[PDB]
């Protein structure tokens, strides 16, 4: 109910909801690594991908509902109405920031500036030149630039993080082989020793509450 | 404690005092939490536990209508003798004719 | 002050820090009013301070 | 006027009494008492009367309600096999 | 015992509801000075026409729809 | 009476739905019956018909079911279905 | 007990307060001497105000059923 | 009342806080938008059922209101529940 | 007629149902133990995936079953009254402690209280935790909380 | 009815009564005039009840299909 | 309210003596205004619910 | 103290005198929030806890009502 | 006439993203539909505008261009949703 | 025992004493589960089994 | 068409009512066979495309 046009931005929105999440979100960041982590220890069907997924979508939520709290309360509140477009237009724009700025944090300062580059209106020479001061460069660039900048860092990110997980096991399938090989039973396939000396090292380390957590600390603070 | 209830209640044809006493003959009185009003009016307000606040609202509005039937709107009837005039239209006969008089 | 105060919820983002005395709250209230930027009224039953 | 009354202090619902009717999205047993009467009946009062408007006003919410009933079934039965189906295949 | 407590004292009262309470009477009441009829008398050269009690109260209640009270000189 | 036979439909299509939570599990694990085979609009025609001719009540009675939580009676009857396709 | 167009329509029969009844005497005391100036001139009166009485009531209540006709017509 | 206005000092709202749950949030979310709907319907009834009211211009023009945005509001409510749970349902699925 | 809300509630959980079955439910314990045993005796396709997955599906309603019944035959229960918002909530949510207990049951307390913490703390001025003696929210853990945890 | 079952008068009864009554001196002013009116005021709630019953029903089957 | 006060005034005025002609012509412009003004508001109502009904319609 | 409340009402029969009056023998009246007006007119502005300004806005208007 | 006045000088903004031009052209169509629909109403409720011939034939008018409006811009978006709907599904 | 049901029932042109004769040549009677009322009256109470 | 312009045949009442018959009969004719033709090609929609 309302103004018939922000009706319609409303239900656009929900309607896309589902492909932000997947392109503008941590979720982006958590499904990678469990999946990850299933290919270091070799299992092939172990959990399902609709049990990995579940859980990193429940992890996702609590990082972001507070952004959504936080923005719902902004618009749902009577103070003004609005004369004039750039007042509105001012207005709407003042409530984005609190996502803007999580954006912000994460993706890579070059390529936001590249992609804003992009879209200015093209010129016959090179385009003229500009220095911009802080309020905008720095506290509010585009959200049309912010965003693909951000999922291509987030996959960066995580990719580095399955490196670091594939360490330990690597240096265990050798020593297993060496091993092995020290024996003269030269002819036995490793992978029928090496597969449970990695479970156990794993539950061992309790690795899934250590990702659990250290994933979230990442985004919230907690005390 | 913080269950209780208020309201307010306007009575149109039964005075505070009359519904008082219907209350006392009833045995339904309760002295911690008396009605608070003009005895004279008939508006008042109430405040208590939930069954009392209720029973009291309900019986007020119900005694209201009944009431509503007494016809209280009377006409009289005042005789008043003339002592200096005729008290009918007047007629006198001039020579021929006769012409009359409010 | 003798009297209850309501302060809006943008002036309460506000902060500060001292050692402060209370001895005449109507002439302190007005100069920091002033210096901090601060707006009051009174109707007689409470106090009402906005930014 | 007349009979006025108003509760100030707080908002306790009485246009309604609260109660487990908010919990339930079908009366399944006031069908069935309906059902029963609309079928029970062979050669007994009379048939055909499509023509009086207070009966008539009484038919049809049964005609109603028992097409919306049998239309729900038949979605959560297709839900149900299709959860099984998601499962074992995954 | 509420549910038929209230349903028979609701029924009960229906069943009065066509009762009628209200009577009239007829009261009988000799003039002991005057005539009751309209008086009329007839001169020489003029017809004289006075009311009656009946005619001028009739004439004077026709129409009323308040109760009367405090003639003065369930 | 005149609404007889139109409340005599919707007791069978109501006995036909509780009944395809019975017998489609049993179409999906039998070789010759999976939608590797069997797909698009004869599907959904063909089981119905068969929980019809299996159906063990007359078709024309008031299902004994509509005092019931849905819920639990669906599960109830695709776990079965279950079973029987395990079975056979 | 009564809706809005017994509202409407006691408005003229307590408008017009007694001459529902003072057409009945007027009758009564003319079908004894039909032959009479004053009472045939004084029916006349009585009987063409009934008349238009009657006829204002009962359009205006149809006028009125047919704003609130249109009204329900649109809860579709 | 029509002869007073009444304001609210200033509008602090303890229920900005965030403070409960992401279940409490949505049990009172249900729970107001069931009781809501319920006295809604009921007093809709009301209105049609007593005699005054359906027969008077001015009670007509009040109650198609109401039966109006009873509509709209169940619709918009179910809409975007379909839309939750299909994100949730696309996500897995993928 | 029923409630209209209500309805939306029964259908929007029908559509959940099989992601609650495959995320909060011992299907997730059955389902795993039985593909490793057959990696380990290694030949797989042999018992089939489909063997297995029935089977755990078949196990898991034995478990699972009895407390949803006994949920609707809580919820199905003409002799409540309620009187605000509040008071209905609360019904509510004590309909749900059934599936509650079963999850604090099978779960750990120390990452189900982190979890409790990290839903609110962004929020928060403060270090200080014991302000809410145990005793209540040590029962309460949301639901949101134990599922993960799970 | 004289019954009820332990576990005013309406606008039916009203009419049907008027019906009764003018019926028997279909000539008569006072009686034409007072069956006008009840017999509109039937009809217009016999009308609005319909058309609100028909409401509530295409509302809820709009959420069944939109849930299918 | 304004339009609804004064045709409830002119019809007890014309109630009063329904045989008066000034009365009379008074009346039939009241209710006749009365009457277009109720069926223009009853319309546009409806028109401005119907358009968010087939919004809502479009993405439901 | 961040829950006060007023509201402004205005009484077309029943001046400001006439009502202190009746709040005295109701003993309503408090003498910490009284109400700010013209005695001799019937309009005045009033704030204080949320139940005192309700139970006053309501019986002022329905007594304007019954007289 | 009596009492007019009108704002000569439109203060003005840059525009130089994509988000810009996109707030700009939702912030345009938002006021002048609130505009419209207040019109509207107020036009339905002087009198002298509701039984006046001339008066009437306009407002026909309005409400028929503010229909048609609203419907475009309801469809044009829907229709640019399920373009970016289909292509990410495919 | 727990099928036991109630009815409260108001007659217009008969009346109880007239109706208890009826069930007596009817042989229906049953001193068990008598009607209950004002036997001059037109409006009783009863209960007993359904038929 | 014809029969609408013969002014002998549009202004006598017994030719009048055989015109009301002839073009009641038309339009239901072209009703049914619109009708029957969409439910045909209905059922080849829902086999191919389903
Ligand atoms: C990725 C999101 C892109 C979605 C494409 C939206 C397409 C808008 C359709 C169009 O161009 O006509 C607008 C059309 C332009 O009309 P004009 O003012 O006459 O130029 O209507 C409007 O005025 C703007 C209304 C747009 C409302 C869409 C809000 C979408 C919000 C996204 C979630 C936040
Ligand atoms: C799980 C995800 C649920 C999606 C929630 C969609 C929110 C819809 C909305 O905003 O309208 C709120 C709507 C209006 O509240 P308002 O926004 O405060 O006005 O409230 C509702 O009706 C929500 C009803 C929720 C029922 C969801 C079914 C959950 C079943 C799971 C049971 C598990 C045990
Ligand atoms: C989220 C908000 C909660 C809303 C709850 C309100 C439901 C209500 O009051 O109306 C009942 C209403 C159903 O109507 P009814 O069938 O007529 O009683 O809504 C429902 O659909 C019930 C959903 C709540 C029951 C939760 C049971 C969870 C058991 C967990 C088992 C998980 C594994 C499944 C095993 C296979
Ligand atoms: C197989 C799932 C569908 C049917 C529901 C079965 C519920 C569990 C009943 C278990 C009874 C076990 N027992 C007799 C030892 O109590």
């Amino acid at each position: 109910m309302g103004n018939d046009i922000s009706l319609i931005a409303l239900l656009a929105f929900s309607t896309l909801l589902p492909f932000i999440i997947a392109s503008g979100t941590c979720f982006v960041k958590f499904s990678i690594v469990f999946v990850m982590v299933r290919n270091a220890l070799g299992l092939q069907q172990i959990p399902s991908n609709m049990t990995l997924n579940g859980v990193a979508l429940l992890l996702s939520m609590f990082v972001m509902w507070p952004i959504m709290h936080d923005a719902y309360v902004y618009f749902e509140d009577e103070d003004v109405t609005f004369n004039d477009i750039s007042s509105l237009s001012k207005h709407v724009d003042e409530g984005l920031d609190g996502y803007r700025d999580y954006l912000i944090k994460y993706s890579d300062r070059e390529l936001v500036q590249f992609f804003e580059n992009a879209q200015l209106k093209r010129q016959y020479g090179e385009e003229t030149e500009t220095v911009k001061r802080d309020k905008d460069e720095i506290e509010k660039p585009s959200i049309f630039a912010l965003l693909p900048a951000y999922a291509l860092s987030e996959i960066k990110s995580a990719f580095k993080i399955g490196f670091y997980l594939y360490l330990p096991f690597v240096v265990v399938d050798l020593v297993v082989s060496s091993v092995l090989l020290a024996l003269g039973m030269m002819m036995m396939s490793p992978v029928t020793i090496s597969t449970p000396i990695k479970l156990v090292l794993f539950v061992a380390l309790d690795g899934w509450t250590l990702l659990s957590k250290g994933l979230i600390l990442q985004y919230m603070d907690i005390a | 404690a913080s269950e209780m209830r208020n309201a307010v209640v306007s009575l149109r044809n039964v005075s505070l005092n009359e519904f008082n006493n219907f209350l006392k003959r009833s045995g339904l009185y309760n002295k911690n939490y008396p009605l608070r009003g003009d005895n004279r009016k008939g508006t008042f307000y109430v405040s208590g536990p939930p069954v009392y606040v209720d029973m009291v609202v309900n019986a007020a509005t119900m005694m209201d209508k009944q009431n509503d039937g007494i016809e209280l709107g009377r006409q009289k009837i005042g005789v008043m003798r003339l002592n200096n005039t005729f008290v009918g239209d007047r007629t006198y006969n001039l020579r021929d004719q006769k012409m009359v008089i409010p | 002050l003798k009297e209850p105060v309501i302060v809006s919820k943008m002036a309460a983002r506000k902060k500060i820090t001292g050692n402060f005395e209370f001895h005449d709250p109507n002439a302190l209230l007005e100069k920091l009013s002033l210096q901090l930027g601060l707006i009051w009224y009174f109707d007689g039953q409470a106090i009402y301070i906005y930014d | 006027v007349i009979g006025q009354a108003v509760n100030i202090r707080s908002m306790e619902t009485d246009i309604v009494s609260l109660d487990d009717r908010l919990l339930q999205a079908f009366s399944g047993s006031a069908i069935a008492t309906a059902v029963d009467k609309q079928t029970i009946t062979n050669r007994i009062e009379d048939p055909n009367l499509v023509t009086d408007p207070k009966e008539l006003a009484i038919s049809q919410e049964m005609i109603s309600d028992y097409n919306l009933y049998v239309s729900m079934v038949s979605t959560l039965t297709r839900k149900g096999v299709g959860a099984v189906e998601t499962l074992l295949r995954s | 015992y509420v549910d038929m407590v209230v349903n028979a004292a609701t029924m009960m009262d229906k069943q009065n509801d066509g009762i009628e309470l209200g009577r009239q009477k007829i009261g009988v009441m000799r003039l002991n000075n005057t005539f009751v009829g309209d008086r009329t008398y007839n001169l020489r050269d003029q017809k004289m026409v006075i009311p009656g009690i009946a005619t001028a109260i009739e004439r004077l209640l026709q129409g009323e729809e308040q109760p009367l009270g405090n003639i003065v000189s369930e | 009476m005149f609404y007889a036979l139109y409340f005599e439909i919707h007791h069978l299509v109501a006995s036909a739905a509780l009944g395809f939570a019975r017998v489609a599990p049993i179409f999906f694990f039998l070789p010759f019956l999976n939608s590797g085979v069997l797909s698009g609009a004869p599907r959904n025609a063909i089981i119905i018909l068969v929980a019809l001719g299996v159906w063990p009540h007359a078709l024309n009675e008031a299902p004994p079911f509509l005092s019931v939580a849905m819920i639990p009676l669906v599960l109830q009857e695709a776990a079965v279905g279950v079973m029987l396709g395990c079975l056979l | 007990w009564s809706g809005y167009l017994d509202d409407v329509s006691a408005k003229f029969d307590t408008g017009v307060d007694n001459l529902q009844t003072q057409v009945t005497e007027a009758l009564d005391k003319l079908a004894a001497k039909p032959s009479d100036p004053a009472l045939l001139a004084a029916y006349q009166s009585k009987l063409s105000e009934y008349n238009l009485y009657r006829n204002a009531q009962s359009n205006t209540v149809k006028v009125f059923k047919d704003i609130d006709a249109a009204i329900i017509q649109n809860f579709r």
